[PDB]
Order: C-alpha cells, then sequence, then structure tokens
C-alpha cells in the first residue's frame, strides 16, 4: 500500500510514547518545527541532534526515507523556525499527533 | 552575572485556557530564556528554552498556574562559562466566583460521526457555554442550547477544529467550569451498513470519516481492521485518534 510508511512510523511513535518509563531521551531539548509542509525534513533536522538516544533510533531511520535528501546533524534547510527548543517527549507527542492528522487526511508523504 | 527578564507576566487573551506568558529582555551573540511552568497540582514542570519574548500554551483554568523563567547566557557570549540569571516568578489564577458545587456537573461531550458536537450536564438562574480553538477570533457562545434552563449544547459546524485543543467554559449567574479536549478523540461514529454474505463483508457507514480510520468489532466476539472475515460495530482507530467511542451495533 501507500500508507504503510506512515502506518508504521505512527506505531513507533505510539510505542516510545507509552513505553517511556523514564523521561524520553534524558529530557534532552530539540528545536521545535512548524508542523506543516516540508516538515518530515524539519523533524529529522531537529532530532538528528539527539545523539546517544537509542529509543529514537528507529524513529530517525524511518524519517530519513520520508525526506528526499539526507540530513546531517547541525544542518537546517527545512527547519526555518529555530527560535525555540522543547523537550523531546513533547516533540514526539506533537509530531505523533500531527502524523495521525495527515493519516486521517489521507496524506502519506 | 545577568539579570532575570523583566515584566514576567501570564496573560489571558480570554480564549478559555489558552494563555500567553510574556517578558522583556533583562538589563546589560544571542540570548536565551528558560521557561518552566505548570498547573498548580502537577508534580512536573513543562520546560522550554526560547530566544523569543513570549510563549503560549493550554492550561487548566479550573486550577492555578505558576511559572518561573531565568535569562540564559551562552558561553560564547561570556567567552567563559555559561552564565544564568535568577528565577523571575509569576502566577495567574481566575478569581473564583460563586461556591463550588454551584459549578455544573457530569459534563459529557461526543462528536457524533465526526460531524455534530453535543455537550450535556446537570446543574447544582441559568448557564452559558462558550468555546474556542485556534482560528476563532474570539470565544463563541452556543446558539442552539438544550433546555429542560440550559443543560445541553448543539454546536454549529466546527470547521478546522480537530487535531488541536478545544476549549469550553460553562459560565453561570457562580463557579465557571473549564474543559479541554481534542475532537478526533471523542467521536462516536455510525454503525457500519450494507452487511452481506458471500468470508463475509460489509461497508463504511455514511460519514466524513475515511475507512482507514476505522476499527471494527464483531459479536456473532472479535476485533478487526479489515471488513471481512452477523453484527458489527465501529470506532475510530489509533492511526486517526487517541481514544474513541464505539458506534452502536448494526442490524443482524
Ligand atoms: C463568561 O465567559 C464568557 C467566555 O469567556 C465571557 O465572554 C463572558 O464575559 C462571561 N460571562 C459572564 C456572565 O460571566
Ligand atoms: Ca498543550
Amino acid at each position: 500500500p501507500p500508507s504503510t510508511a506512515l502506518r508504521e512510523l505512527i506505531e513507533e511513535l505510539v510505542n516510545i510514547t507509552q513505553n517511556q518509563k523514564a523521561p524520553l531521551c534524558n529530557g534532552s531539548m530539540v528545536w521545535s518545527i512548524n508542523l506543516t509542509a516540508g516538515m518530515y525534513c524539519a523533524a529529522l533536522e531537529s532530532l538528528i541532534n539527539v545523539s546517544g538516544c537509542s529509543a529514537i533510533e528507529k524513529t530517525q531511520r524511518m524519517l530519513s526515507g520520508f525526506c528526499p535528501h539526507k540530513v546531517s546533524a547541525g544542518q537546517f534547510s527545512s527547519l526555518h523556525v529555530r527560535d525555540t527548543k522543547i523537550e523531546v517527549a513533547q516533540f514526539v507527542k506533537d509530531l505523533l499527533l500531527h502524523l495521525k492528522k495527515l493519516f486521517r487526511e489521507g496524506r502519506f508523504n | 552575572k545577568v539579570n532575570p527578564p523583566q515584566d514576567f507576566e501570564i496573560v489571558d487573551p480570554g480564549y478559555l485556557g489558552y494563555l500567553y506568558l510574556q517578558w522583556q529582555p533583562p538589563l546589560s551573540c544571542t540570548v536565551e530564556y528558560e521557561l518552566k511552568y505548570r498547573n498548580i497540582g502537577s508534580e512536573t514542570w513543562k520546560t522550554i528554552i526560547t530566544k523569543n519574548l513570549h510563549y503560549k500554551d493550554g492550561f487548566d483554568l479550573n486550577k492555578g498556574i505558576e511559572a518561573k523563567i531565568h535569562t540564559l547566557l551562552p558561553w560564547q557570549c561570556t567567552n567563559g562559562s555559561e552564565v544564568q540569571s535568577s528565577w523571575a516568578e509569576t502566577t495567574y489564577w481566575i478569581s473564583p466566583q460563586g461556591i463550588p458545587e454551584t459549578k455544573v456537573q457530569d459534563m459529557d461531550c461526543v462528536y457524533y460521526n465526526w460531524q455534530y458536537l453535543l455537550c450535556s450536564w446537570k446543574p447544582g438562574t441559568n448557564y452559558n457555554l462558550f468555546y474556542w480553538y485556534e482560528g476563532l477570533d474570539h470565544a463563541l457562545q452556543c446558539v442552539d442550547y438544550i433546555k429542560a434552563q440550559n443543560i445541553g449544547c448543539r454546536f454549529p459546524y466546527l470547521e478546522a477544529s480537530d487535531y488541536k485543543d478545544f476549549y469550553i467554559c460553562v459560565n453561570g449567574s457562580i463557579r465557571s467550569s473549564y474543559f479541554t479536549f481534542q475532537l478526533q478523540n471523542i467521536v462516536k461514529p455510525l454503525p457500519p451498513v450494507y452487511l452481506t454474505f458471500t468470508k463475509l463483508k460489509w461497508s463504511i457507514p455514511l460519514g466524513p470519516i475515511p475507512a482507514r480510520c476505522f476499527d471494527y468489532e464483531i459479536e456473532i466476539t472479535a476485533t478487526v481492521e479489515n471488513e471481512t472475515y452477523f453484527v458489527v460495530r465501529s470506532k475510530v482507530n489509533i492511526y486517526c485518534s487517541d481514544d474513541g467511542i464505539w458506534s452502536e451495533w448494526s442490524d443482524k
């Protein structure tokens, strides 16, 4: 199918969001993204900076395939709104939510 | 050393729970502010760092809000270690009128078929309901109430209302009730229709709801996300929402 990519990414975010016993990614902070078009890349450009957190390894891998181009830490093409950082666990809840929205709206990339 | 931000204040635009926190730069590269905040009663602090002079978020207006912020200097600024200022503090808390339990009870909402919102409650003179979400210029009041005094509300069409915080205040004249939730999570759909035998099939009810957003339950009990394999019932799945109400069952 076409929605499979989105289907499984969402499952993942749902996992590390119910399955976070202790604060996700040691309470690390990440740049918040404008949740709109060209945000798959904004999302990866943001989290890519959390090195040392495995709980988010998958998530980041999954993101890389949604993003046309490769993303390196400290690189910010898609991420224009870079004036606020939020804790990672909020970032994924916010991200997660926005995804569900795109799914409902039948938007898969 | 550095000084804390000035004019640290929590502002109520009056959006029924959506609040601004504001401050002015302190005195004396780029400067950061670490803002912590929470509803009083929460044991955890919501944290964020910004270069802006304001932040915004949804709060429980039933409860009090407390916040602390401190200027944050990057070591590039210092060219030494990371300097930080002392906490500025502020609070904000709706002047409570009337005696609680004069505040209305049993507040219940459903977003029938992702289409029509209904809200109901028992009292403890008359009640008013207002609501707001981003997009709205200001908080609106219900028009088509459910009288019996008002004990219900039947909402207008809520365009672009799901997948964002939805605020409700139930005034009176006494203690106002505040409620927040997101519509996609409160949907009771319509039962599936056109059940047929051929593995047995059936189809999507009449609604704005896509099929991908449905989970089906089947008591002939069992659960499934396809429409095949009698009576069937539905509910929005966790690819579209976080929680949900089951539709009523269909006909045999
Ligand atoms: C009650 O709340 C509504 C919505 O915030 C507000 O517009 C109105 O001024 C208040 N009305 C009364 C009677 O207190
Ligand atoms: Ca919030």
